[PDB]
């Protein structure tokens, strides 16, 4: 579709049949079709996780302007005491995520092989694409048209860049992502990466 | 105290070495007028020596009985900056260089006279290939999985 | 299948009892090697399905855990005990001699067999109640035996490993410790100190 | 000149330029951060 850089030609292997195809591959990673098949799923999962991560790192700090709750910052949330030890929670998380991610992985190898429930055999996911399971994962039956997929990919890429910015700013400034915005909005020409 | 060693900051022999070096540097300065350039150079040398000794004291090195720092390479987390991190950086750089060389060699293998492209380098193609080695681990690992790394 | 969506090895057709295609390393490729492995698996399962009752029952009667029963033999002059009653012949060189002779005879007797089927399910006199009379029931029984044996082997591995993390403790003691405070007395602390 | 550009791509001249730039970079790096025995970061 669109060109990431006018005046340059698109790669041959990027034919525009994929969602969010702007012909961006200067370093040629996806020349091998198997690499492309793996990297599509990698991008999807990374974007979907980063969107939730950013949403959870930003909004629980926006409370200061509205003053509903009192929650520690995203980099101090770990040290707080909880009803269970950190090791127990980590063990349970590992136990569940092992099964979940092994179930997801088998679809990439042999599509359509894990669409059936293992305990209640009368239940099965409708046939779909590799990275878009559907079924009970889509309770509202929204149509997965190409426009919605492109919107999803754009939001995922933006959120990934936002998470990288959130990580890098804290190492330098030492404050929260929202506090960095208000300081910039106070004196825009004096509060940038160039401190002076 | 690994292997019976002692921290540099508590070592008396380390301080004695510093004092001897500084005293040796100071005896040469008495031969020159304070305003002269050699006096300025000797002052800079003395300041640099003091700074080097202070920095070695700060980083948590270990000294022996001779007052000289020793390196621990067994993998202990308290000394990862001595061997592990520079090793990983060197491995990354060497893999970059090797991958770029292999890519350039493969690129010109299909030409009519591949030998002439080795004594007279094709600058634009190499420049285009130079940037690609920045992600060499991913490309090498995926090539290994696909079986294209080893010649048949 | 041990993992749905995974191809099976060609030599694991799904007709053997307790066959689910589990062979990631391909150790059963050689037909002569795979035939031996079934006998060894059955022997291991049958030996481990007797140990599990023999580890929990003495501990459930307050006679001490399964590693305390072996402490006395390291001492000079230690004498064996059974149900709290010392046995007259419980000296170390009397026990070692009678164990080697009794076992070396039966295992060598099993070794000399040359019919592959009788090395796994010998039948005959060792089946006094005649449960093998029905070939239809027999297949279900073999599946049940194989499914229980692997569980017993896993239980014995748990027995062995739990001892290392909690020296001097019995499995029932570990269960009692876990039951009181489940959310802090578990595996997590051992893995992450 | 095409021939002049060809002579600049020969192996010895290119190697000399590359190694000169490399040595300059290393000298400046060791000038800014002298006496590095450990990676402290
Ligand atoms: C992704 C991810 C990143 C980048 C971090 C990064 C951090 N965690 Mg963390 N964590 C992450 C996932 C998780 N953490 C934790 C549990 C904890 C705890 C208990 C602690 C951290 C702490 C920290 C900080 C260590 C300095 C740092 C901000 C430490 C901290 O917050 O100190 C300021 C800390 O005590 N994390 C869990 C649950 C198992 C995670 C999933
Ligand atoms: C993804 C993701 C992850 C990993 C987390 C993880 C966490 N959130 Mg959280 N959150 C997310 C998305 C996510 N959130 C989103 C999308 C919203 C909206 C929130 C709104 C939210 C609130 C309002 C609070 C948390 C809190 C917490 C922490 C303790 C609660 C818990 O998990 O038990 C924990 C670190 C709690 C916290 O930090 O204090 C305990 C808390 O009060 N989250
Ligand atoms: C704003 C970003 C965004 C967008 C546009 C979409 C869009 C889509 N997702 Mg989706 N998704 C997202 C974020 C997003 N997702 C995230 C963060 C996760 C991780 C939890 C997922 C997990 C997910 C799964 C597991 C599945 C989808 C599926 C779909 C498709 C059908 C459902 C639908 O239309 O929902 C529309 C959603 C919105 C309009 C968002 C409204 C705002 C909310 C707060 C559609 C193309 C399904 C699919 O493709 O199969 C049919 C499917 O099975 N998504
Ligand atoms: C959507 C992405 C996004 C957005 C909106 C912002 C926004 C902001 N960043 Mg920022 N940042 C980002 C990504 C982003 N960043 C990334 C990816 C990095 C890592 C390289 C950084 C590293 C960074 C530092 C180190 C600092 C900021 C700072 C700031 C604030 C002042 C503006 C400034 O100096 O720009 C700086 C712009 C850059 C460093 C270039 C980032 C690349 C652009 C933004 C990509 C998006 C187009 C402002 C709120 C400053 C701050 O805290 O203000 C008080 C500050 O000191 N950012
Ligand atoms: C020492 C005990 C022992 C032995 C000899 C065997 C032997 C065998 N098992 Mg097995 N198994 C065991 C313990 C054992 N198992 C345990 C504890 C479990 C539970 C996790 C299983 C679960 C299991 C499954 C799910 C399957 C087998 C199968 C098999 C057969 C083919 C695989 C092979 O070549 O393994 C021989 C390998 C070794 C002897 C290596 C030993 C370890 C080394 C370090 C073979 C007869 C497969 C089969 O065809 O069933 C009939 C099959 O599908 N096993
Ligand atoms: C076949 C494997 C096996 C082996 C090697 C042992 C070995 C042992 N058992 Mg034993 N046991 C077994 C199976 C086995 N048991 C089974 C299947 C049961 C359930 C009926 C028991 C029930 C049992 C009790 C109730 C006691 C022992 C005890 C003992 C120890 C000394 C006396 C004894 O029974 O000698 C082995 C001779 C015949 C089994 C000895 C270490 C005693 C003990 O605690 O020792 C201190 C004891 O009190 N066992
Ligand atoms: C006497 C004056 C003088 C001064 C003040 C400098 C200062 C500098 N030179 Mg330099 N240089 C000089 C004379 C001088 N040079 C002469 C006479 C030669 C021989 C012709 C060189 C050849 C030279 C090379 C080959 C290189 C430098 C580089 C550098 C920079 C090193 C810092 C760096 O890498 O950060 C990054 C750079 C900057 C922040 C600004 C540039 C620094 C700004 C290095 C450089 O620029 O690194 C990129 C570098 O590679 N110089
Ligand atoms: C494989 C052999 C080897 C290795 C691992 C090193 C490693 C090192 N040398 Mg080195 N060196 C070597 C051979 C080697 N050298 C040889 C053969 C010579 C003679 C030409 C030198 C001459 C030399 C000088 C002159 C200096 C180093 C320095 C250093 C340190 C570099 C500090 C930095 O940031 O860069 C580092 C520990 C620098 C340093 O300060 O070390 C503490 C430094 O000034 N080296
Ligand atoms: C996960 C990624 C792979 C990990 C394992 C890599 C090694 C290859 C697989 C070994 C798995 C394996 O058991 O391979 C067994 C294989 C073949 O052994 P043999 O030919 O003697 O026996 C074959 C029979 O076991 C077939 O039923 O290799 C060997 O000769 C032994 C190598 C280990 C020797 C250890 C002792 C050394 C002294
Ligand atoms: C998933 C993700 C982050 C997820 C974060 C999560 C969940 C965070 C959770 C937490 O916060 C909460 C919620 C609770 C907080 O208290 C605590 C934690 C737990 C911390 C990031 C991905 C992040 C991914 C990123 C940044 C990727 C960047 C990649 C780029 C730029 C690639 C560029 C190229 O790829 C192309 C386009 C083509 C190549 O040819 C050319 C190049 C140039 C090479």
């Amino acid at each position: 579709k669109g060109e990431w850089l006018p005046g340059l030609a698109s790669p041959d292997y990027l034919t525009g049949s994929l969602a969010g195809d702007n012909g961006f591959d200067p370093l040629g990673l996806a020349e091998d079709p198997e690499n492309l098949k793996w990297f599509v799923q990698a991008e999807l999962v990374n974007g979907r996780w980063a969107m939730l991560g950013v949403a959870g790192m930003l909004l629980p700090e926006v409370f200061t302007k509205i003053g509903i709750i009192n929650v520690p910052e995203w980099y101090d949330a770990g040290k707080e005491q909880y009803f269970a030890s950190s090791s127990t929670l980590f063990v349970i998380e590992f136990i569940l995520f092992h099964y979940v991610e092994i179930r997801r992985w088998q679809d990439i190898k042999n599509p359509g092989s894990v669409n059936q429930d293992p305990i209640f055999k009368q239940y099965s996911l409708p046939k779909g694409e590799v990275g878009y399971p559907g079924g009970i994962f889509n309770p509202l039956n929204f149509a997965p048209t190409q426009e919605a997929k492109e919107k999803e990919l754009a939001n995922g890429r933006l959120a990934m860049l936002a998470f990288l910015g959130f990580v890098v700013q804290h190492n330098v400034t030492g404050k929260g992502p929202f506090e960095n915005l208000l300081q910039h909005l106070s004196d825009p020409w004096h509060n940038t990466i160039v401190q002076t | 105290d690994i292997s019976g060693l002692t921290p540099c900051k508590d070592s008396k022999q380390f301080a004695k070495r510093e004092k001897q070096q500084i005293k040796k540097l100071e005896s040469s300065l008495k031969l020159y007028a304070p305003e002269s350039a050699p006096a300025l150079a000797l002052n800079a040398q003395i300041e640099k020596t003091k700074r080097r000794f202070d920095n070695y004291g700060k980083y948590g090195l270990l000294c022996g009985s001779d007052g000289l720092p020793h390196l621990i390479v067994n993998g202990d987390q308290r000394h990862w900056g001595e061997f592990i991190t520079p090793g990983i950086l060197f491995l990354y750089i060497a893999g970059w260089i090797g991958w770029v060389g292999r890519s350039y060699l493969i690129a010109i293998s299909g030409e009519k006279k591949p030998a002439m492209k080795e004594i007279i380098i094709d600058v634009p193609l190499a420049s285009r290939i130079i940037f690609r080695g920045f992600i060499w681990p991913v490309a090498a690992y995926r090539e290994f999985l696909n079986g294209d790394l080893i010649a048949k | 299948h041990w993992m749905p969506g995974e191809p099976r090895p060609a030599y694991l057709d799904g007709s053997a009892p307790g066959d689910f295609g589990f062979d990631p390393l391909g150790l059963g490729e050689v037909p002569a090697n795979l035939e031996r492995y079934k006998e060894s698996e059955l022997i291991h399962c049958r030996w481990a399905m007797l140990a599990v009752p023999g580890i929990l029952v003495p501990e459930a009667l307050g006679y001490g855990n399964w590693v305390k029963a072996q402490e006395w033999a390291a001492l000079p002059g230690g004498q064996a005990t059974y149900l709290g009653n010392p046995v007259p012949w419980g000296t170390l060189p009397t026990i070692l001699a009678i164990e080697f002779l009794a076992i070396a005879f039966v295992e060598h007797q099993r070794s000399m067999e040359k019919d592959p089927e009788k090395k796994k399910y010998p039948g005959g006199a060792f089946d006094p109640l005649g449960y093998s009379k029905d070939p239809k029931k027999l297949e279900e029984l073999k599946v049940k035996e194989i499914k229980n044996g692997r569980l017993a082997l896993l239980a014995f591995v748990g027995f062995c490993v739990q001892q290392s993390a909690y020296p001097g403790t019995g499995p029932l003691e570990n269960l009692a410790t876990h039951l009181a405070d489940p959310w802090h007395n578990n595996i997590g602390d051992i893995v992450i100190p | 000149m095409r021939d002049l550009k060809t002579y600049l791509s020969v192996a010895p001249v290119l190697s000399t330029l590359w190694f000169g730039s490399l040595a300059g970079l290393l000298i400046e790096i060791n000038r800014l951060f002298p006496d590095a025995l450990t990676f402290p970061f």
